[PDB]
């Protein structure tokens, strides 16, 4: 199976909330560029014959590791929906 | 309404199960329901040209 | 683009089930939290 799964089943009430973050995380990962990140420091996601998923490979994974760390932050009606777009897009370029 | 609550409990049985049925529309149309008379036409909808190209 | 997918707006078969309601004559309409309208067709229903 896929990296740690139990551990993302064991952080949250709903099966389903799980893939909801996750999805709406890939998302933003992509959307705001993709140093929306909050781990990329040295050991994260990677691939083949070079070597860079350090730039752009598959968007989920990288939902799933950060998950997996206690860095991401989920929760019903944590923010205001309209001012989180307008600091995401104000914070970060990359259009 | 009223004649049809009359028509419906006062009369004896084998009758006022028509008038039931009766009161049913009425109270479909007086309920949260519009007025009788767009229930004939004298307006025809065309349905759009693609949707029956 | 290298974009996810632009699923939402409206549905195919919702307003071609509005319209094709509405050709016989049956006034179809779409509501929101509380009973209010609720345009469904995209900013083209204006005449």
């Amino acid at each position: 199976a896929e990296p740690g799964i139990d551990k993302l089943f064991g952080m949250v009430d709903s099966k389903y909330r799980l893939t909801v973050v996750v999805a709406k995380r890939a998302q933003q990962l992509l959307r705001h560029g993709f140093k929306n990140t909050v781990l990329e420091p040295e050991e994260r996601p990677k691939m083949q014959t070079l070597e860079g998923l350090f730039d752009d490979p598959n968007a989920e994974t990288w939902a799933m590791k950060e998950l997996l760390t206690g860095r991401l932050v989920f929760g019903e009606n944590l923010v205001p929906e309209d001012r989180l777009q307008k600091e995401m897009e104000r914070i970060y370029p990359g259009e | 309404e009223k004649e049809l609550l009359e028509e419906m409990k006062h009369p004896s049985r084998a009758r006022r199960a028509k008038a039931r049925k009766r009161l049913e529309v009425v109270r479909a149309f007086l309920d949260s329901g519009n007025r009788p008379e767009w229930m004939i036409l004298e307006a025809v909808p065309v349905l759009p040209p693609d949707l029956r190209p | 683009k290298g974009e996810d997918v632009p699923e939402p707006s409206v549905p195919e078969s919702f307003r071609v089930l509005v319209k094709e309601l509405q050709a016989l004559a049956l006034d179809v309409q779409t509501l929101d939290e509380k009973d209010n309208p609720v345009d469904i067709f995209e900013g083209l229903a204006s005449k």
